[PDB]
């Protein structure tokens, strides 16, 4: 199907405990393939040269310094003291369709958890969150940064994502369907919980819903966040509280990429 | 493949 | 500044079966800033053999980490995850429940 490549970078100052830590992690969809950590690889990555690895190592080193200097600049923009710790995050990368062509590129930043600046979908213009980010925007417009970012996103990003998908196809292009069952747990004489499970699926995207008499139970469904199992796969469950004796009015519905057709499940006593 | 961040904010 | 408190889930990699080697997971997510302390507990004592994933975050910028260790569940051993974060007055403890 469709795929994404995304880098998640975190720079965090720590006054009195050295220079800010910089960590960059790269993903294809829900598979991490690279990590660089200033505080010191997928198999289909090792098959690239040691030259590929050096070139990316150099980039990580330069990025470390750029984000460190940016943290300094940002505390200035917000009139902040040197005493506190602050965080600069960024996400960049590309989404492609089944044919491998660019759907959309991304390059955006947050400071202390708050959106700061983002490259617009046009890959030519910026959206700044506040008067500080407007400084960054003006500097980046003057230095024609968006043109460099666009070149990466339309070129390097798409080209390498295509290569990774080809070299890592047995995993990256394999969707593993959820294994599903419904469990039943009495709460009292009067009510029981029905819990619909999805286990062992990849990628993480999934839809799990309960219906009662064919009606969506959005407000009455407890949905846990999709969670990693540790073996590349993910897990999720959805639960509803039902009156004793009424269990057969409830159906669990599962949609996932690895499924030929959606599942409809009920409790089977 | 990573992208150079060569411009300070 | 905004801070976000961690969500915590404690669970096994594979369906739990007493006597069978498995992995105990504690997934912490939705938190900001990124500094966090996570311990896996066996009958109240800290497990020494604990690994974690590399720091990453979701599209809403909140961080997540998976902490994990090999374990062989039994009928009577109690497992839990203990989490501290700047947003918590004291460590939060979530018990491992096979049905969640």
């Amino acid at each position: 199907g469709s795929h994404s490549m995304r880098y998640f970078d975190t720079a965090m100052s720590r006054p009195g405990r050295g220079e800010p830590r910089f960590i960059s992690v790269g993903y294809v969809d829900d598979t991490q393939f690279v990590r660089f950590d200033s505080d010191a690889r997928a198999p289909w990555i090792e098959q690239e040269g040691p030259e590929y690895w050096d070139r990316n190592t150099q980039i990580f080193k330069t990025n470390t310094q750029t984000d460190r200097e940016s943290l300094r600049n940002l505390r200035g923009y917000y009139n902040q003291s040197e005493a506190g710790s602050h965080t600069l995050q960024s996400m960049y990368g590309c989404d492609v369709g089944p044919d491998g062509r660019l759907l959309r590129g991304h390059n955006q930043y947050a400071y202390d958890g708050k959106d700061y600046i983002a490259l617009n979908e046009d890959l030519r213009s910026w959206t700044a969150a506040d008067t500080a980010a407007q400084i960054t925007q003006r500097k980046w417009e003057a230095a024609r940064v968006a043109e460099q970012d666009r070149a990466y996103l339309e070129g390097t990003c798409v080209e390498w994502l295509r290569r990774y998908l080809e070299n890592g196809k047995d995993t990256l292009e394999r969707a593993d369907p959820p294994k599903t069952h419904v469990t039943h747990h009495p709460i009292s004489d009067h009510e029981a919980t029905l819990r619909c499970w999805a286990l062992g699926f990849y990628p993480a995207e999934i839809t799990l819903t309960w219906q009662r008499d064919g009606e969506d139970q959005t407000q009455d469904t407890e949905l846990v966040e999709t969670r990693p199992a540790g073996d590349r796969t993910f897990q999720k469950w959805a639960a509803v509280v039902v009156p004793s004796g009424e269990e057969q009015r409830y159906t669990c519905h599962v949609q996932h990429e690895g499924l030929p057709k959606p599942l409809t499940l009920r409790w089977e006593p | 493949h990573s992208k150079k961040k060569c411009d300070e904010l | 500044m905004i801070q976000r408190t961690p969500k915590i889930q404690v669970y096994s990699r594979h369906p739990a079966e007493n006597g069978k080697s498995n992995f105990l997971n504690c997934y912490v997510s939705g938190f900001h800033p990124s500094d966090i302390e996570v311990d896996l507990l066996k009958n109240g004592e800290r497990i020494e053999k604990v690994e974690h994933s590399d720091l990453s975050f979701s599209k809403d910028w909140s961080f997540y980490l998976l902490y994990y260790t090999e374990f062989t569940p039994t009928e009577k051993d109690e497992y839990a995850c203990r989490v501290n974060h700047v947003t918590l007055s004291q460590p939060k403890i979530v018990k491992w429940d096979r049905d969640m």
